[PDB]
RNA sequence: UUACAGACUUAAGCAGUGGAGCAUGUUAUUUAAUUCGAUAAUCCACGACUAACCUUACCAUAUUUUGAAUAUUAUAAUAAUUAAAUUAUUAUAUUACAGGCGUUACAUUGUUGUCUUUAGUUCGUGCUGCAAAGUUUUAGAUUAAGUUCAUAAACGAACAAAACUCCAUAUAUAUAAUUUUAAUUAUAUAUAAUUUUAUAUUAUUUAUUAAUAUAAAGAAAGGAAUUAAGACAAAUCAUAAUGAUCCUUAUAAUAUGGGUAAUAGACGUGCUAUAAUAAAAUGAUAAUAAAAUUAUAUAAAAUAUAUUUAAUUAUAUUUAAUUAA
């Protein structure tokens, strides 16, 4: 049920950054190379400038490489903060902002696009999907990358009340007890929707013999009754509702001194009370949990950004 | 009248059809492997329902025996090899087996699954192809020519004069 | 059209978000290659309604850029937006996994309900090869979008008792052959990989085994009929593999403990 | 079930009948599908799969694993917006969750009003309009314990409606003097209680009242006389609606137990004229308020 | 990264990593512990 | 300072350590060098899952000097662009530097070792005290044990759990045209127990109870993961990475050879052995496994020699099958 849909799990294949099978070791040993490899050119691609006081950092997690057997398509998420047009108007509309100049180079540039480039590196078709995502704090691999590079002068002479505050309001309280309730009423309902359709189907009747062998309960329609697209989905999915978040600090910012931050719930009560069985991602982590840490370098030294995220 | 959901629809929601093998002609293996089973599952689903319509009758998925690789690690970067962690990888396979069918056929059944293919899944396929005894017109290592030159050379030939 | 976008003489009378696309993909497809056009600047100030932007504006940022657009704005200081509260209008990218997971089953579900059925229009009537006069079995290999060694090996394999060989033939056959034929399974198999492409391969082994046959229905010096057939490699071969070969004694099955079908009134009367 | 062309022909699509009709040439009439609890192919809901869905499907034009167009064919030449809005209505607001469209402007007064009146029956106009709070004391505190001193804010306030209705609320919090302030102020509702005052201005004769080691000496005093007393005293009369009073505090001055000390001075130590004359069976006369009657 | 600057003109990329180590260098040198300037084979 | 409880701590049993030889690590000493750590618990077959060269970090000798990077500015060779200039590539040169197993784990990132507290914190509301504060029964019961349960002016919530899980096991369905055969199997999905019921006895807070036995049903008996806090400024700058400081014809780079394998004593961890409840031969229609490996391969059978009828063992010759249920 929970893993037998696709609306309800996370395909263990997504735990790995490199989705691939080669009956050829070595060349998947190549292809995982390569992968790393670009993933480290790709970070070194966000930053850009427009003037010596424009500098766009755009921030970009790593990367999905799924390898098919007749293609590679390289996914990852970004986030870019637009704060040099940020208006009402449509000024955007006559211009290519820097951010889209360089998505246009992965794909459309017909003379220099980087999948080409890339196509012959991996001897295989590539295609780059960029994805944005519009808030920091919706990605842990994203979040870790902006705080440790981005809000350095918040947190060098130790944590400001400010900041600290804005990373715990991010998000209301939400009640998981209800939510995962919600949640759980909905499949309850949507099973016993079926249920009845296929009962009523049966004591209505829709060879005595075929009566015994057969399992052909009748028209798909009758069966699915009342079952769309516009309100079984967006009713399963899981990992909707941020519910927790705790944003680690560490290193030298004489000597390291750590601090952390702990705001919310980091459980989900949806597999307590019910048959749904939890998954842990390479067997060690937890599905609902997804965490990441990001280092940088200061007067001092290095320093790590650790932050874990629990979408429910 | 209610919307009508033809037999195409319907067999999406089902599980897919087979043919009957008439002769017993093992044609084709095809088999599947990734480090994760769901998406071989769903890929191997999608196979059976493309031979349908091409005509091929096919047997599987038959699950054959997963492969696990071990490899066992020491926690700590320097010293402390008394605490050592454990890493696993299975290589999970099926096979699906294609009878009584012509080659031009299978090649289609072949390009189509490779144009739509899943991430994370390889394929292997071993074709048989039944043949006359005699044919028409059928079906020197870099080493060797390097040691021709060499005893060629003056350093060689300087020696082998008798 | 696909090249209208490289044409923006012919823009003129398009739709207000048309040429605005066209303008779009001639940037995004030229890149560093893009110079201004006086044509596509005359579209694009027809869309100074469409965009509610001053002509004057759309001049500017036509020709500069985004510091074009930096200077209308007065200012490059825009409120840090990175830390704003949430808005219940977007998913967590782990949730956004799962999205796509859907989007994929979708995708497969569309291609088995309208693009497989397609696929029928191919169907070929199975023209099956005599067993008789094709017993030789050529085995390939493929291994799909990779390059691996073992896609060169080609196997041959071939039951010596449908090879139409004499009798006396048929023995030195199976003798000059030697570890390649199994006497319990009368196959006689050959692989060869040791060229480059699958087909260089499998002529060599058909060439072997013309002149295996040749020398075999040559008995006019030696027939090697004192020469008995070895079979120890077959037999080092058995040793490695389990044999269960027993069966249930019959004289120990009572057919008579048989459970025997029993009467029901019910199933008889649903048959009539 | 096989349905004849002109059926299909008027819900399904041109280009999709051509597969329909081959499939009801392939799939024969008597097929018993069964169903696979093993692999779920199908979506968990009924679809045609005739329409692609701006956000359950991919996106035409974006690439992506299984896009059909040639590299060079996509049309996503913008990359400032999602390119896949949310469904629906455009949200995923939990059931019972509203939108934060605005934040900082919640009114401490009525948020104290609500929950009051949820947890008591107040009427939140009353609280929200009628009543006037005043801080009296504001301080930090400290507890001593095995991981440090614990600092804390205390926060004393008074309440009233200016008409007779004055209450005193304490409350403490760790984490900021505006969270103890509200909750001196929802505790100062709760206590509200009514004040006997002499024409509405001032108090029934003299007082001297001990509180603990406070002694409060409070006088009533004429029309236009003004509040003369104690700081403390003066705000809480403000509330209360006490016009006019004069009054000396001797011994302790602490301010907390001053305002404690008046609020029980204020009701456990005046009787009304009329609680008076009822008590004894007899009538008093306000002398002066005889003088000016017809 | 060398090869992006031809590749993509239009484009103006910034090396971080390089960035950082360029000004590592010129705070070295404004504190006095730069490096020796190097002998020459010629000398 | 008191009284509790826990473990803490011995015993019993099996095989060992401590003795001999050898293997291996360490120490000490030696040496041109015997590279460097780790080095009580928490080092000592540890770093190291393989030191002839390489590895290598050490020594001797010889040799290289913008060196592996990025950028700047020149020079060319080359291709495009543009009407010979520009731009691309490449080489050389130029100077900022590059490089450093140089120092500092007690300046750091990360990781790890060891222990310990981890039914406990904070928040909300209520209640008590003028108040700082307290939140009261309770120093509850019970279990090997938060084990399980009960209770109080407290009641909730949230995290720290536990469970929910995953594995194993039992069973069901699906898949295999049962010659890729192990169907006695493979692997997907689902179910099952944190077992349940009856009776007698002994205790009890004696009731709708525990401890016990007896009977009945059942395949049911074992595991993993599961996070919070702190400490030793414990190990690591020698997996890689950072600051400071030092070297820059040398503390960087390459080659040849040597060393890391030396040997008085000492220590740790192993192997083999000191004979009869135990060692050695022989056992071919071949007693009986599991888990792994094979495209930077696994190597059958056969033949030849040691070598003798043959077998056995070792190697050579030859290279069958398989890139694999
Ligand atoms: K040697
Ligand atoms: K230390
Ligand atoms: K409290
Ligand atoms: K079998
Ligand atoms: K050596
Ligand atoms: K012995
Ligand atoms: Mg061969
Ligand atoms: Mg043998
Ligand atoms: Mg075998
Ligand atoms: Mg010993
Ligand atoms: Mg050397
Ligand atoms: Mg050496
Ligand atoms: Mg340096
Ligand atoms: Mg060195
Ligand atoms: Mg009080
Ligand atoms: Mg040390
Ligand atoms: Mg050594
Ligand atoms: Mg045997
Ligand atoms: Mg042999």
């Amino acid at each position: 049920g929970n893993i037998n849909n696709k609306l309800q799990h996370l395909n263990n294949m997504n735990n790995w950054n490199t989705q691939i099978y080669n009956y050829n070791k070595n060349m998947e040993i190549m292809n995982t190379m390569n992968d790393k490899l670009i993933n480290k050119l790709l970070y070194k691609m966000m930053t850009l400038k427009l003037n010596n006081m424009n500098i766009n950092k755009i921030i970009m997690s790593k990367t999905i490489n799924q390898h098919s057997l007749n293609k590679l398509n390289i996914k990852f998420y970004y986030y870019n903060n637009d704060i040099n047009n940020n208006n009402n108007n449509n000024n955007n509309n006559y211009y290519m902002n820097m951010m889209n100049k360089l998505m246009n180079i992965m794909n459309n540039n017909m003379n220099n696009n980087l999948c080409n480039i890339l196509s012959y590196y991996y001897k295989k078709k590539v295609t780059i999907e960029p994805i944005k995502l519009s808030y920091i704090y919706l990605n842990s691999d994203i979040f870790s990358k902006y705080i440790s590079l981005n809000d350095m002068d918040k947190y060098n002479n130790g944590i400001l009340t400010n900041y600290q505050r804005m990373l715990n309001n991010i998000m209301p309280k939400l009640n998981d007890h209800n939510i995962s309730m919600n949640y759980i009423n909905n499949i309850n309902n949507i099973n016993n929707n079926k249920y009845n359709n296929m009962i009523n189907l049966l004591n209505n009747n829709n060879n005595n013999y075929n009566n015994n062998n057969n399992n052909y309960i009748g028209n798909i329609n009758n069966i699915y009754n009342n079952m769309t697209i516009d309100n079984i989905p967006m009713d399963i999915l899981m990992y909707k509702y941020l519910v927790g978040w705790s944003i680690k600090f560490k290193g030298r910012l004489g000597r390291t001194s750590t601090t952390n931050l702990l705001n919310g719930t980091f459980n989900n009560k949806k597999y307590l009370w019910s048959n749904i069985n939890n998954n842990y991602k390479l067997n060690y982590i937890p599905s609902n949990h997804n965490l990441y840490n990001n280092s940088n370098i200061n007067k001092n030294g290095k320093y790590n950004i650790k932050v874990k995220l629990n979408f429910i | 009248s209610t919307r009508p959901y033809p037999v195409n629809v319907e067999a999406v929601y089902y599980a897919p059809l087979k043919l009957p093998i008439k002769y017993g002609d093992l044609v084709a293996d095809i088999q599947l492997r990734s480090y994760d089973n769901e998406n071989l599952d769903f890929y191997s689903d999608f196979i059976l329902r493309t031979g349908y319509y091409l005509g091929i009758p096919l047997t599987g998925p038959k699950p054959l025996p997963t492969r696990r690789e071990r490899w066992t690690v020491i926690k700590s970067p320097f010293v402390h090899a008394k605490s050592k962690e454990n890493f696993e990888r299975h290589t999970h396979k099926r096979l699906i087996r294609a009878w009584d069918t012509n080659p031009e056929v299978l090649q289609m059944l072949i390009a189509y699954i490779t144009k739509h293919s899943m991430a994370g899944v390889g394929m292997k396929c071993n074709f048989f192809q039944r043949s006359e005894i005699s044919l028409d017109l059928g079906s020197t290592s870099a080493v060797g020519q390097k040691v021709l030159e060499l005893l060629d050379s003056p350093d060689f030939k300087k020696h082998l004069e008798k | 059209s696909a090249d209208l976008y490289m044409h923006p003489e012919k823009w003129k009378g398009l739709p207000p978000q048309r040429i605005l696309e066209l303008y779009w993909e001639r940037m995004a497809r030229l890149g560093s290659e893009y110079k201004p056009n006086k044509d596509e600047l005359n579209a694009l100030l027809t869309t100074s309604e469409y965009s509610n932007v001053p002509v004057n504006d759309i001049k500017k940022l036509y020709h500069r850029g985004e510091q074009g657009a930096i200077d209308i704005k007065g200012g490059n200081v825009n409120r840090d937006n990175s830390l704003r509260p949430f808005m219940f209008d977007e998913l967590p990218s782990q949730a956004q996994e799962l999205v796509a997971q859907h989007r994929e089953q979708r995708f497969y579900n569309r291609l088995a309900a309208y693009e497989l059925p397609l696929l029928a229009q191919y169907r070929q009537e199975y023209k099956r090869p005599s067993p008789e006069s094709h017993p030789v079995t050529y085995r390939y290999t493929s291994y799909v979008g990779e390059e691996h060694p073992n896609s060169r090996k080609v196997v041959l394999s071939v039951k010596t008792k449908e090879l139409g060989l004499e009798e006396k033939s048929l023995h030195k056959f199976r003798i000059l052959a030697r570890s390649r034929y199994d006497h319990t399974t009368d196959i006689f198999k050959m692989s060869s990989d040791k060229f480059e492409h699958a087909s260089q391969n499998a002529r060599y082994l058909h060439d072997i085994l013309q002149r295996l046959l040749a020398e075999s229905k040559d008995l006019t010096e030696d027939d090697f009929s004192d020469v008995p057939l070895d079979t120890r490699h077959t037999i080092a071969k058995s040793l490695r593999k389990k044999k269960r070969d027993y069966e249930f004694p019959e004289h120990w099955k009572r057919p008579e403990d048989a459970p025997k079908k029993k009467f029901d009134i019910v199933d008889q009367l649903l048959s009539t | 079930q096989h349905y004849d062309e002109s059926l299909l022909s008027r819900y399904y699509p041109e280009s999709l009948l051509k597969s329909i009709k081959l499939a009801q040439q392939t799939i024969p009439e008597d097929t018993k599908f069964r169903v696979s609890r093993n692999v779920e192919f199908a979506p968990p809901y009924l679809d045609d799969f005739t329409k692609i869905h701006p956000f359950w499907d991919y996106k035409p034009g974006m690439p992506h694993l299984h896009a059909q167009e040639e590299n060079n064919n996509f049309s996503i030449f913008r990359w400032d917006q999602v390119q896949q809005p949310l469904p629906g209505e455009g949200n995923i607001l939990p059931p019972g969750v509203s939108l934060p469209n605005d934040g900082g402007r919640k009114s401490k007064s009525a948020d104290v009003a609500a929950g009051l009146h949820k947890q008591t029956g107040v009427d939140p106009d009353y609280i929200t309009r009628k009543l006037t709070m005043k801080p009296l004391v504001m301080k930090r505190v400290s507890n001593q314990t095995g991981k440090g001193k614990i600092a804390s804010f205390y926060a004393l306030v008074v309440v009233g409606d200016k008409n007779g209705m004055v209450g005193l609320g304490e409350g403490k919090s760790r984490e900021e003097m505006s969270k103890a302030i509200f909750k001196a102020h929802w505790d100062a509702v709760r206590n509200l209680k009514e004040i006997p005052r002499y024409e509405n201005r001032t108090i029934y004769g003299d007082i001297d009242f001990r509180y603990h080691g406070v002694k409060l000496h409070l006088r009533s005093a004429k029309p236009g006389f003004g509040l003369r007393v104690n700081h403390v005293i003066f705000e809480i009369c403000e509330c209360a609606g006490i016009k006019d009073l004069s009054g000396k505090v001797y011994k302790s001055r602490n301010d907390m137990n001053i305002a404690k000390g008046t609020i029980e001075a204020f009701t456990k130590a005046q009787k009304t004229l009329d609680e008076v004359a009822l008590g004894r069976g007899k009538k008093l006369v306000d002398v002066r308020k005889v003088y000016y009657s017809s | 990264f060398r090869h992006l600057k031809t590749l993509y003109p239009d484009i103006e990329f910034v090396d971080l990593e390089e960035q950082y180590r360029l000004s590592m260098v010129e705070a070295k040198k404004r504190r006095g512990k730069g490096a020796p300037k190097k002998m020459k084979k010629d000398a």
